[PDB]
RNA sequence: GGGGGCGAGCCCCGAGGGGCUCUCGCUUCUGGCGCCAAGCGCCCGGCCGCGCGCCGGCCGGGCGCGACCCGCUCCGGGGACA
RNA sequence: CGUUGCCCUCGGCCGAUCGAAAGGGAGUCGGGUUCAGAUCCCCGAAUCCGGAGUGGCGGAGAUGGGCGCCGCGAGGCGUCC
């Protein structure tokens, strides 16, 4: 005594379980290979960038092309105890993702440059 | 007083072109999936087509009082289950080196199960009553059996339910079930059952062999045909008589 | 309708099971006009369209 | 204004303070209204002529 | 197949009514509205008042009718021929 | 208060998917700047979309009207909608 209202017969919604696997497939999970380090390869010391440093309060970098702006802003930030305003990528005609990295006003750009090694 | 005057009736008309039909039961006109729709319109074919007698004879199935009586009897001789088997071994192993181990004791009698066991013991006349299921799935398994039974003078009957036949023994189904022996205390019973079966199956096996049984139409057809006959009757019955 | 020297006619009924306004497209009978009812069924009155 | 601007705009802009407002014109409202009233009124009248015809028969 | 009955044809009729046959399942003056139940019926959980509580009130639910019963092909149309 | 497990309840769609750097498609403009880039860099004005829990704040909702007291009167309390 339960009627059939509508003339269709849709598939009856069943139970379906979560996986409770008897073993994990790959033993350990993988370690990431795109760390604070190898995301950022090295700085540009090119007349361009050195002008961009002094003037625009930036650095300029060559970065792993797999990087977001989010990854660079948090890579830079970790390595150089520095706080970024805005990352700004481009890809060189070459294979290099060059990030331009504005630093937040309270920090200088020339100062940090000397700290890291370029100038 | 109880009564508000706000409460009106507001009764809906399910006419035509009128306030929209209520969601009435529709099982009749449901578009069922293929697996259902098929399994029904087999049953029709069985009913509709001419079924030959030796597939029909499984319709005449045992009637309630009798089958229950039969299963009340069987329940005695349901074959030794699991665990029970181990218990019978374990007690024998202890008794061998403890307080005189005879070995064979006296093994009691039980039900017999699959067609192949039965069908040796219907050629043999080992069995005194055979029980067949009516709804064995590929029939060819169990078609001869009644005709074989009756030849060997073996009371045979057709229970409803290869499952509930199969729940005597401890498995999903069983096509067949056969008593070779029964205990003296439960002897008379078996015989009171056997005799009432053979009145019903063996002894009228000619009638059963003759009797086909499909060839009945859709009532939807029948009820049209009878209407035409009631038209044909009123044409030549009330006029003269 | 393009590709057609008839006109068609968008004709709106109401659905008698769902609350829903179903619509059709008839081939126009000549002498049909808009805001004109269109009865239909065994008990439909024998007039045009 | 282009449709995905109505996202921005304030309600008031997008409709008008009336029944049916912002969907339909006022002219066609004021002819539903009086039509529907004039329809139902006949239904009531016919219901009365039916009831009198039942009482007569 | 029955109910229902405004009614029509027939049969019975004791003029109250009953049975068979039709009839409808009840929408045609308007460019409107129309679904997710009103109505009755029967049950229970808690709280309160009479205290005998399926007595009365307050709050909260469930079923039935409403929307008749039974059925073997969803409905037609071909069809043992295509 | 969330989050999920189960149970009930409701739910037509219409075909997975792809298909436009000229069709559809929210929202950036002015000035400055380089050897080579600028509606993208700097300055300055804006804007859309998404989020906003504990709700960050105002404002809207909404602060009436009745009766009854006490008070010279502004008013204060009681109690009803
Ligand atoms: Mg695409
Ligand atoms: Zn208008």
């Amino acid at each position: 005594k339960k009627i059939r209202t509508s003339p269709t017969f849709r598939r009856p919604k069943t139970l379906r379980l979560r996986r409770q696997p008897k073993y994990p497939r790959k033993s350990a999970p993988r370690r990431n290979k795109l760390d604070h380090y190898a995301i950022i390869k090295f700085p540009l010391t090119t007349e361009s960038a050195m002008k961009k440093i002094e003037d625009n309060n930036t650095l300029v970098f060559i970065v792993d092309v797999k990087a977001n702006k989010h990854q660079i802003k948090q890579a830079v930030k970790k390595l150089y105890d520095i706080d970024v305003a805005k990352v700004n990528t481009l890809i060189r005609p070459d294979g290099e993702k060059k990030a331009y990295v504005r630093l937040a006003p309270d920090y200088d750009a020339l100062d940090v440059a000397n700290k890291i090694g370029i100038i | 007083k109880v009564v508000n005057p706000l409460f009106e009736k507001r009764p809906k008309n399910f006419g035509i072109g009128q306030d929209i039909q209520p969601k009435r039961d529709l099982t009749r006109f449901v578009k069922w999936p293929r697996y259902i729709r098929l399994q029904r319109q087999r049953a029709i074919l069985y009913k509709r087509l001419k079924v030959p007698p030796a597939i029909n004879q499984f319709t005449q199935v045992l009637d309630r009082q009798t089958a229950t009586q039969l299963l009340k009897l069987a329940h005695k001789y349901r074959p030794e289950t699991k665990q029970e088997k181990k218990q019978r071994l374990l007690a024998r192993a202890e008794k061998k080196a403890a307080g005189k181990g005879d070995v064979p004791t006296k093994r009691p009698p039980v039900l017999r199960a699959g067609v192949n066991t039965v069908t040796t013991l219907v050629e043999n006349k080992k069995a005194q009553l055979v029980v067949i299921a009516h709804d064995v799935d590929p029939i060819e398994l169990v078609v001869f059996l009644p005709a074989l039974c009756r030849k060997m003078g073996v009371p045979y009957c057709i229970l409803k339910g290869k499952a509930r036949l199969g729940r005597l023994v401890h498995r999903k189904t069983c096509t067949t079930v056969a008593f070779t022996q029964v205990n003296s205390e439960d002897k008379g019973a078996l015989a009171k059952l056997v005799e009432a079966i053979r009145t019903n199956y063996n002894d009228r096996y000619d009638e059963i062999r003759r009797h086909w049984g499909g060839n009945v139409l859709g009532p939807k057809s029948v009820a049209r045909i009878a209407k035409l006959e009631k038209a044909k009757a009123k044409e030549l019955a009330t006029k003269l008589g | 309708d393009p590709g057609r020297g008839a006109p068609l006619a968008k004709v709106v009924f109401r659905d008698p099971y769902r609350f829903k306004k179903r619509t059709e497209l008839f081939i126009a009978a000549e002498g049909i006009h808009t805001g004109q009812f269109v009865y239909c069924g065994k008990k439909a009155q024998l007039n045009i369209g | 204004v282009r449709p995905k601007v109505l996202m921005r705009l304030s309600k008031t802009k997008k409709h008008v303070s009336r029944a049916y407002g912002g969907s339909m014109c006022a002219k066609c409202v004021r002819d539903r209204i009086k039509r529907a009233f004039l329809i139902e009124e006949q239904k009531i009248v016919v219901k009365v002529l039916k009831a009198q015809a039942q009482s007569q028969k």
